[PDB]
RNA sequence: AGCCAGGAUGUUGGCUUAGAAGCAGCCAUCAUUUAAAGAAAGCGUAAUAGCUCACUGGUCGAGUCGGCCUGCGCGGAAGA
């Protein structure tokens, strides 16, 4: 996966989380999407 | 790159870029890349931003450069002591100072130019923001 | 009433019987044989004319043929029998490529009433009339 | 959506089709198809022209609020998705029983027939109209 | 609705001047005709929301001072150097 | 200006696969063809350049599963080629006169 | 905000006849049937088909969406 400085919304149906304080890109449809850091 | 036909001196003192910009108004094109942080815009970088963004509107559109270098940047060769005379001019620049325009563009769309300047700003070291023409 | 399954309108000119640079594995592409239209398919066509491309519905079944009722030519290629010019656009509004009226084409309008679908024959005037406007064409009204 | 000045004018222009209408039905495509679009408002096409509207908006404050001024009795007729069908050429004309043919003619649904207003009555099939 | 309330100022000068602007409100003037100048300040927000419209740079303002209303035009403005703000202002009576 | 062989190549293969077949298409030189249903199995006439028509035996290998078959015959000599119009030496030796033609060139 | 609905005939349209068929690029960017539908933002096709969003019904029932300005924070942040 992806852990770029800069995460924003590839695909539509990207979503942004903040989980562990750590923010992320999970993309429930295409896997390549998903993305941390940022 | 932007660069002067002929001057009256090859080299110039590095001098202070203190003070507020004159190029506050936009004057030519509907809408314009506002220069907010206080820097130095080599030629380079002109070229390179006008670049990514004559592309970004496509043969469309009509832009502007409100700025222009002419202030020769000298560079001491690499193991080269201090001293023995200045440097040879590397490269020229146009200082900028906060609220100066730079780049103009008319004959598109507001959201279209909103994000060809994203691109020109994205190659700008400077802080960037976007403003448009105020009848008066 | 079934929705869709295999029926898709497409074929070159009604004249051309059974193509295969036109069409030819585009209709052959289910089971249906490439024979199938050209022994069938100006069974209908002879009644009219030849040589005019229009369109029929392909409602392949597993009962090796099909159901079809035929409809209309698209009023593109109408306009050039019907228009002088063979050709049409290219340039719109760039330069009027030719021009007709509608004390004819409201005249010829009428006629593809019966696959149209309008509550009044005006409206289904200014909508071919309009397709007629894409071409670069502008009607002398 | 547009403001109170287009759903009040939607509806308004509902009640003055009321001025001068009749016989009404119902009718819920809970599953439609556009297919049927052309069954009809091609039907429509066969009566007169485009001024026939199914004008679906059901909304107990939308086509429920053009009601206190014209057929209180369609209230009830509010709940569930709704769309009134108004005429005007031929009092108690045939548009009411193509509703009932028309959903056993591949329509899955059709608001279960009810029917309207001219007897102040409800669900009824009727060919008892002037023909 | 060209209608803006605006106090009068006493001390006018850099000083003053930017303890104000830096305060929500924006110093001006009204100027014309054979009256001596009016220096006149004035809020912010409103004026900023103001220049949205064209008929700001056109169409005679009211601007009300003491009660009294004086009837205006933009004659001249001055924009903050790069921020969405206004520093100045230059009514010229109409 | 090159000139190349381009034999018609006709194909037979499972219909289920005769979509992802039709993506074979876009990866080689030859061109789209006519083709029609067998039963169960599907056929397509094909056409493309012998250069690169020896990859299609593999392509059909992978993408039928083992299941593919096909055959094809030199054809058309007309076709033309790119780019830079490469050349295989040489002629020619062994025969007088050449060195003649050598001058020529100068 | 979620929820089964809907989201059309010619448009194989003229185009360089190999196709561009709402969606390579062209220009046009029709108008009808209408609760609504761009002659279309994305996906998917050799090109179709196909799958979506715009939009609009109803179910639903109270506040909600997008910029601007700033305050203080998180990421970007690896050495013996």
């Amino acid at each position: 996966m992806k852990v770029r400085a800069s995460v924003k919304k590839l695909c539509r149906n990207c979503k942004i989380v903040k989980r562990d304080g750590v923010i992320r890109v999970i993309c429930s449809a295409e896997p390549k999407h998903k993305q941390r850091q940022g | 790159m932007l660069q002067p036909k002929r001057t009256k001196f090859r080299k110039m003192h590095k001098g202070r870029n203190r003070g507020l910009a004159q190029g506050t108004d936009v004057s030519f094109g509907s809408f314009g890349l506002k220069a907010v942080g206080r820097g130095r815009l080599t030629a380079r970088q002109i070229e390179a931003a006008r670049r990514a963004m004559t592309r970004a509107v496509k043969r469309q559109g009509k832009i502007w450069i409100r700025v222009f270098p002419d202030k020769p940047i000298t560079e001491k060769p690499l193991a080269v002591r201090m001293g023995k005379g200045k440097g040879n001019v590397e490269y020229w620049v146009a200082l900028i100072q906060p609220g100066k325009v730079l780049y103009e563009m008319d004959g598109v769309p507001e959201e279209l130019a909103r994000e060809a300047f994203k691109l020109a700003a994205a190659k700008l070291p400077i802080k960037t923001t976007f403003v448009t023409k105020t009848v008066m | 009433a079934k929705k869709v399954q295999a029926y898709v309108k497409l074929q070159v000119a009604a004249g051309m019987a059974n193509p295969s640079p036109p069409v030819g594995p585009a209709l052959g592409q289910q089971g249906v044989n490439i024979m199938e239209f050209c022994k069938a398919f100006n069974a209908k066509t002879d009644s009219i004319e030849k040589g005019l491309p229009i369109p029929v519905v392909i409602t392949v079944y597993a009962d090796r043929s099909f159901t079809f009722v035929t409809k209309t030519p698209p009023a593109a290629v109408l306009l050039k029998k019907a228009a002088g010019i063979k050709s049409g656009s290219g340039k719109p509004n760039k330069d009027k490529v030719g021009k007709i009226s509608r004390a004819q084409l409201q005249e010829i309008a009428q006629t593809k009433a019966a696959d149209m679908t309008g509550a009044d024959i005006e409206a289904m005037t200014r909508s071919i009339e309009g397709t007629a406007r894409s071409m670069g064409l502008v009607v002398e009204d | 959506m547009a403001l109170n000045l287009q759903d009040k004018q939607a509806i308004v222009a509902e009640v003055s089709e009321v001025a001068k209408g009749a016989l009404s039905a119902v009718v819920a495509d809970s599953r439609g198809v556009t297919v049927d679009k052309m069954t009809e408002l091609r039907k429509a096409g066969r009566e007169a022209g485009v001024y026939m509207r199914v004008v679906r908006n059901t909304l107990l404050r939308r086509a429920v609020e053009g009601t206190p001024f014209e057929c209180l009795k369609d209230a009830f007729v509010g709940p569930t998705l709704i769309a009134y069908s108004m005429e005007h050429p031929g009092a108690a004309a045939r548009l009411f029983k193509e509703f009932a043919k028309a959903n056993a003619k591949f329509e899955v649904k059709a608001a279960a027939f009810e029917g309207e207003l001219i007897p102040a009555s409800q669900i009824d099939r009727l060919a008892t109209l002037p023909t | 609705m060209f209608t803006i309330n605006a106090e009068v100022r006493k001390e006018q000068g850099k000083g003053a001047s930017r303890r104000l602007r830096a305060a929500n409100k924006f110093p001006a003037i009204i100027y014309g005709g054979k009256e001596a100048p009016l220096a006149i300040e004035l809020d912010h927000d409103k004026v900023m929301n103001m220049q949205a419209k064209a008929e700001f740079y056109s169409e005679v303002l009211t601007i009300v001072v003491d009660g009294k209303e004086i009837k205006v035009k933009a004659q001249d403005v001055q924009r903050h150097p790069y921020k969405p703000k206004l520093q100045h202002i230059d009514f010229v009576r109409a | 200006e090159l000139l190349e062989p381009y034999l018609s190549f006709k194909i037979y293969a499972p219909q289920e696969y005769l979509s992802r077949a039709y993506n074979d298409a876009p990866k080689y030189c030859a061109n789209i063809v006519d083709t029609q249903l067998k039963n169960n199995e599907v056929i397509l006439s094909g056409e493309i350049p012998a250069r690169c028509i020896q990859e299609y035996r593999s392509d059909l290998t992978f993408f039928t599963n083992g299941r593919s078959v096909c055959l094809t015959e030199l054809k058309g000599y007309h076709v033309t080629t790119g780019e830079p119009v490469c050349q295989p030496r040489r002629p020619n030796s062994r025969i007088d006169k050449v060195r003649y033609m050598f001058n020529k060139i100068t």
